[PDB]
Order: structure tokens, then C-alpha cells, then sequence
């Protein structure tokens, strides 16, 4: 951990350049694991409705299951409205 | 002579008696062989010469975005 301080004062007064490169690709490799937002786009992307929410066939066994769109069960996207 | 270096008749007669039948066995068990083959090639039905086709846990079974399909 001494050598590498002096290797890393060389390489910013000769070669600034790749310097940032290096370290701007290493931030972007690492700091996306530690976001906790992540799951956070993960779930904006599921929730973004592209084809058409086909209906299901009432058997009398679906309590989780909204008989209109308004009804309380079914996913909520309110956790959206306030970010 | 005879008692010291050889043997009976009977012992020769059964030897090539038992020869005779696994040779036979062998015999009729190749031909068969070679029907079944046959067989089997032409139909299709049997285990052998069984050339893969598509799996059908490939397919997906859910709504396609269209009525259709
Ligand atoms: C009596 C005097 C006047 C007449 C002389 C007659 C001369 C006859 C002697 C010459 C022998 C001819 C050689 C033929 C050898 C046959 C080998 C084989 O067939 O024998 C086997 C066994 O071999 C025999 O034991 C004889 C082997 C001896 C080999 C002969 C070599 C002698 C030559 C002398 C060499 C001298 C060396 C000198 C060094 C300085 C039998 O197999 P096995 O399945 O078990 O027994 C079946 C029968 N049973 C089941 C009833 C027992
Ligand atoms: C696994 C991580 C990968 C992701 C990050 C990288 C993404 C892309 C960035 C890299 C692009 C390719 C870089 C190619 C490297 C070539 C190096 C080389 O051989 O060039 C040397 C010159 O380069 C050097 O001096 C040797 C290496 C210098 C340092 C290289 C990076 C070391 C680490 C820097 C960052 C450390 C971490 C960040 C800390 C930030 C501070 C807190 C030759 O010099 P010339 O210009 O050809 O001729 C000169 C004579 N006319």
C-alpha cells in the first residue's frame, strides 16, 4: 500500500487521461451492486403496461385476485407517486 | 497311449454336440438381429434409429398480445 501510492502520483502527473478513465470505469462497475435503487428501476420497468391485461376466468377461488379496476386487490402503484 | 495321453469318445462327441448348438444359437440369433434392424429402420417404431425432434416443454402457453394468437 506504499508502492502503489507513489505508482498512482506518477500516473496522474504523466497520464491524467487514462487515470479518470480507469477510476470512471471502476465506479461504474462497482457502485451499482451497493444502489438501493436498483429495484427501484427493476420495478418501474415491470410495471410499465405495453400489451393488454388479458382477464381471468371467475372460479369463486380468487380473493386476490380485483373483480374491477378500482377494487383494493391487485398491485398498487403508489410507491411510484412519490418518488 | 491311450490311458495316458488321451481320452474317450464320449468326451469329444459332447464337446462338439455343445460347440454345435451355441454355434446355432448364434447363428439364429444374428439373422434375427438383422430382421429386426430392418424393421425398425423402415418403421420407426422401436427403440432404435430414433431421430430427435422438438421438444414441446419449448413452447410457451401464455397470452400472445394479440386474440389470435
Ligand atoms: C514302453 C517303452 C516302449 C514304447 C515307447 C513309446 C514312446 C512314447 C513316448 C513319446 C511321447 C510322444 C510325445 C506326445 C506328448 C503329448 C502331449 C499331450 O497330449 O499330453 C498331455 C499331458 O502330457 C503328458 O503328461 C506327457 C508330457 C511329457 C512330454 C514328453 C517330452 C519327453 C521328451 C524327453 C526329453 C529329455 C530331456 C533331456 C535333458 C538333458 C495330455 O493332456 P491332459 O488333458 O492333461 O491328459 C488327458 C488324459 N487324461 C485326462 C486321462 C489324464
Ligand atoms: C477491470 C476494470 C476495467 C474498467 C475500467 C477501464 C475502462 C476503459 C478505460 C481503459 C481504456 C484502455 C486503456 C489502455 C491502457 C494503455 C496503457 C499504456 O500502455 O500506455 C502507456 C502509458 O500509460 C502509462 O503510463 C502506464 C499506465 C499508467 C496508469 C494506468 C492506470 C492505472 C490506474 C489509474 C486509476 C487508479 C484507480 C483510480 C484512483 C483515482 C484516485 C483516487 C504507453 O504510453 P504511450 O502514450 O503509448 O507513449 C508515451 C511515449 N511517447
Amino acid at each position: 500500500a506504499g508502492r502503489i501510492a507513489s505508482f498512482l502520483k506518477n500516473a496522474w502527473a504523466k497520464e491524467p487521461v487514462l487515470v479518470a478513465s480507469f477510476a470512471i470505469g471502476g465506479l461504474a462497475i462497482i457502485l451499482p451492486s451497493l444502489s438501493p435503487y436498483t429495484n427501484y428501476a427493476i420495478r418501474i420497468n415491470r410495471a410499465t403496461p405495453y400489451n393488454y391485461p388479458v382477464p381471468l376466468r371467475d372460479d369463486g377461488n380468487m380473493p386476490d385476485v380485483p373483480s374491477h379496476p378500482q377494487d383494493p386487490q391487485g398491485p398498487s402503484l403508489e410507491w411510484l407517486k412519490n418518488l | 497311449i491311450a490311458r495316458t495321453f488321451y481320452d474317450g469318445p464320449e468326451k469329444n462327441y459332447e464337446k462338439t454336440m455343445a460347440i454345435l448348438q451355441i454355434e446355432a444359437e448364434k447363428a439364429e440369433l444374428r439373422l434375427k438381429e438383422l430382421e429386426v434392424r430392418r424393421l425398425m429402420r423402415a418403421r420407426g417404431d422401436g427403440p432404435w434409429y430414433q431421430y430427435p425432434t422438438i421438444d414441446k416443454a419449448l413452447i410457451d402457453h401464455s397470452p400472445k398480445t394479440t386474440p389470435d394468437n
